């Protein structure tokens, strides 16, 4: 009813009404990408206000300094990546032939993401996470920014 | 990107009732305290030359009582008569930069300390001048007291 | 203009202006602001929220010409300085905005979105042909908060999908329409349900709210 | 000061009698600075006070003829600017356009200064704007004031 026809040229201001960060007392794959969103507006939130910040300064020539923060693009990456994001992964589970089970998609993620930073499982090849006694099996974690 | 951040206080749809703990998680949920890093960046402030001699005119004595333009030769003056050192801020083409947020809280102290004596300064011309109308009134009766 | 964030300040309006920075003194400053009743507080040109669950004067009519083409910095924190730095990069600038609203299920977003609409709304001044994409935005929200919302553990009703608005404008300020463009259907929840929580709402609605010849029926 | 001649100590004699109403040749403090502000010269109540504890060690502040004859010299050339005092009313505006609130108003003078008492910042409403309401203007006001 409210879209125009016409196919002028046009200016735009949008609304987006969405969630927050979730932290439930049991977390699943709606979860997961729920926070893999807030995880890459994060993303393009710091970094379009950090060209801000550089063009504000770059006006009045004013010597930018780096500042040391969060980077979500490392997190980002590991859910996005086509040959060892977690979508990827469990896209390949989804596809590939055989026992498909919970148990080896996880089995999985700590064979192609066990030299990642920010994967953290007990099972994992490269675990520092081994012996702490609060990470339960067929569970990992993702840390977030949160 | 213009942005909202949204915080929930309570589970009991309350008015008056707050938790710590739960907004605590929101905080760190919603990421807050990442969001202050960028904008809390090498300079922490920064403000315009103009609502800046606007603000700070009182502060200085070449700029009181009128005005004085231009704005950037004011505002330099301004923090050269208050001689705060030249690490504290910065000059730009447009932008007058405050490195740290406490120089800030010290301005708007003085500043604010400067509203009284101007409250001062209006209220003695006023009860003064109330008195001038009182002996203008017993000064035409009389001639002598 | 002379006018300042830091007359009429509780507490503090902004958390970059904030000496120490941890959690806790800025839950200091929230529970300071919120117990005074002043819920808006900024992180830079950020709108922070905070629910207080019922009516402020701070949306009168008279309250909104407070704030019309004041800047963004000049005033006392409230959600409609960053609708108008916002629309003033628009109208004056010619730069395209959005605005993301975030934070939990109860905390507020969905009326600050309303509220957003309703301010540009009025400050655009085009009567009715604005209105109507007003009261079609307004009045579709509870259609779209019917289908694609649930209960969850947490929560009695929750975002699970992400609502957009377009809202375009002509050259001149005419109002040329505006998109609901749905985002990110939980879709499993349709098919499997977690413990403790629960199925789109309509299925509810449609089950309890209908007479017994309708669910005769559609069997 | 060199000091004062014979004109302008029998002017200041005119108010200093108006105010004595005993005729004493003295008065007390509270009403001591109402000479110098009827006259035109204005003090403030601090350096009023000031000047009376100057030269008493006593402490009972009785006041001699010609120390306050020095009191009127120091301030005889100390009147305070027109310009100034219209700035200094520019700072409390509302909005940069020559007004100010009338709540705000009543609320920053019997709070900073020397404290204008309940009746003086209701007449000061009304001597400002009395069309009303809520809102007035100094424009006039402080040509008004600031005219001897
Ligand atoms: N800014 C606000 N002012 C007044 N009430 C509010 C505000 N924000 C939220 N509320 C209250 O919260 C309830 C709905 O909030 P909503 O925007 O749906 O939260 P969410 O978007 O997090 O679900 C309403 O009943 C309303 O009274
Ligand atoms: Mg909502």
């Amino acid at each position: 009813s409210i879209k125009a026809q016409t196919k002028v040229r046009k200016k735009v201001m949008g609304v987006l009404d969405i969630y927050g960060f979730e932290i439930f007392e049991d977390n699943s794959f709606e979860q997961f990408i729920i926070n893999y969103c807030n995880e890459k507006l994060q993303q393009i939130f710091i970094e379009l206000t950090l060209k801000e910040e550089q063009e504000e300064y770059i006006r009045e020539d004013i010597e930018w300094t780096h500042i040391d923060y969060f980077n979500n693009a490392i997190i980002c990456d590991l859910i996005e990546n086509n040959t060892n994001g977690i979508l990827a992964m469990l896209d390949e589970e989804c596809l590939r032939p055989g026992t498909v089970t919970d148990e080896t998609f996880l089995e999985k993620l700590n064979q192609v993401c066990a030299t990642h930073q920010h994967f953290e499982s007990r099972m994992s090849k490269c675990s520092r996470f081994l012996n702490d006694t609060t990470l339960p099996h067929s569970c990992f974690r993702i840390q977030h920014y949160a | 990107p213009n942005y909202i951040r949204c915080i929930k206080p309570n589970d009991k749809k309350a008015a008056h009732i707050f938790s710590e703990s739960l907004v605590c998680h929101q905080i760190r949920y919603l990421g807050l305290l990442e969001n202050v890093r960028v904008r809390r960046a090498g300079y922490a402030f920064r403000q315009a030359y103009e609502p800046c001699l606007e603000r700070y005119k009182m502060l200085c004595k070449q700029t009181w009582p009128h005005w004085k333009g231009p704005a950037r030769s004011g505002v330099e003056v301004l923090f050269n008569e208050l001689e705060i050192p030249v690490e504290e801020y910065s000059f730009g083409r447009s932008k007058i930069f405050i490195r740290n947020p406490r120089t800030l809280f010290q301005l708007e102290d003085l500043r604010k300390q400067r509203l009284e004596d101007l409250a001062t300064l209006i209220q003695k011309i006023y009860r003064g001048w109330k008195c001038r109308t009182h002996f203008l009134l017993m000064k035409g009766l009389n001639d002598i007291f | 203009v002379k006018s300042s964030l830091l007359d009429n300040m509780i507490g503090v309006g902004d958390t970059v202006l904030l000496e120490p920075l941890n959690e806790e003194t800025f839950i200091d400053n929230l529970k300071k602001r919120f117990d005074h009743n002043e819920i808006y507080t900024y992180i830079g040109s950020v709108v922070i929220s905070v629910n207080p669950y019922r009516s402020l004067p701070i949306y009168s009519p008279e309250k909104v010409e407070d704030y019309r083409n004041r800047n963004f910095y000049e005033l006392s924190p409230h959600i409609f300085a960053l609708s108008d730095e916002a629309y003033r990069s628009l109208r004056d600038q010619d730069k395209d905005q959005c605005i993301l609203i975030t934070g939990e299920s109860g905390a507020g977003k969905t009326e600050a979105s309303k509220l957003v609409m309703s301010y540009v709304a009025a400050v655009c001044g085009k009567g009715a042909e604005v209105n109507q994409v007003k009261e079609q935005l307004l009045q579709s929200t509870p259609v779209l908060e019917a289908f694609g919302n649930a209960k969850t553990v947490r929560n009695d009703n929750s975002s699970r999908f992400g609502k957009y608005m377009d809202i375009e404008f002509d050259f001149k300020g005419d109002p040329l329409g505006g998109v609901i463009s749905n985002y990110l259907l939980e879709k499993s929840r349709v098919v499997k349900q977690p413990r403790g929580e629960r199925n789109f709402h309509v299925f509810y609605q449609l089950l309890s709210g209908a007479s017994e010849e309708l669910l005769h029926k559609l069997k | 000061a060199d000091q004062l001649t014979e004109e302008q100590i029998a002017e200041f004699k005119e108010a200093f009698s108006l105010f004595d109403k005993d005729g004493d040749g003295t008065i007390t403090t509270k009403e001591l600075g109402t000479v110098m502000r009827s006259l035109g010269q204005n003090p403030t109540e601090a350096e009023l006070q000031d000047m009376i504890n100057e030269v008493d060690a006593d402490g009972n502040g009785t006041i001699d003829f010609p120390e306050f004859l020095t009191m009127m010299a120091r301030k005889m050339k100390d009147t305070d600017s027109e310009e100034e005092i219209r700035e200094a009313f520019r700072v409390f505006d509302k909005d940069g356009n020559g007004y100010i609130s009338a709540a705000e108003l009543r609320h920053v003078m019997t709070n900073l200064g020397e404290k204008l008492t309940d009746e003086e910042v209701d007449e000061m409403i009304r001597e400002a704007d009395i069309d009303g309401d809520g809102q007035v203007n100094y424009e006039e006001f402080v040509q008004m004031m600031t005219a001897k």
